[PDB]
């Protein structure tokens, strides 16, 4: 697909079998769900942004299905403002930035 | 340490 | 160009004589830019993100050069932890995300 940025780029995402909008984000290294219950172990960290750092839980091998594209990965949850896919999976369905 | 830049006025 | 997201999205832009590092954020409705003295009247605003909100300074209409394209647009000015290219200039240079 090709998604202009007139406004904000939210898509779809399939995780644990809800369904919810997500912020394509390449301003973010990591991908940040908002509060959510996730099977299997984590462990916390600080991540930081615009306004300062929030505490979050890291889960690992977590499957995500973007837009049809299925990735597996790192996810992190906490009290984030919007949904946000990172980099990290980003990179795993073979998004670019062209201009 | 990483950076989550989501930003809005 | 075409930038793969393996490694922060980060581009030379130019502005005011002055030669800066800034990521190529679709996450971002504005372009802010770590503290800096620019040309004409400024207005205060205040945005948030993670973390939480700041105070930013709001200088309207100035020419940015980002990666070789032209663009002029508003760029807040303030305590963001990295300087960033948001969508208002984003849409301006053509930029897509593409997967």
């Amino acid at each position: 697909p090709q998604i202009t940025l007139w406004k904000r780029p939210l898509v779809t995402i399939r995780i644990g079998g809800q369904l919810k909008e997500a912020l394509l984000n390449t301003g973010a290294d990591d991908t940040v769900l908002e509060e959510m219950n996730l099977p299997g172990k984590w462990k916390p960290k600080m991540i930081g942004g615009i306004g300062g750092f929030i505490k979050v839980r890291q889960y690992d091998q977590i499957p995500v299905e973007i837009c049809g594209h299925k990735a597996i990965g790192t996810v992190l949850v906490g009290p984030t403002p919007v949904n946000i896919i990172g980099r990290n999976l980003l990179t795993q369905i073979g998004c670019t930035l062209n201009f | 340490k990483a950076r989550v830049l989501a930003e809005a006025m």
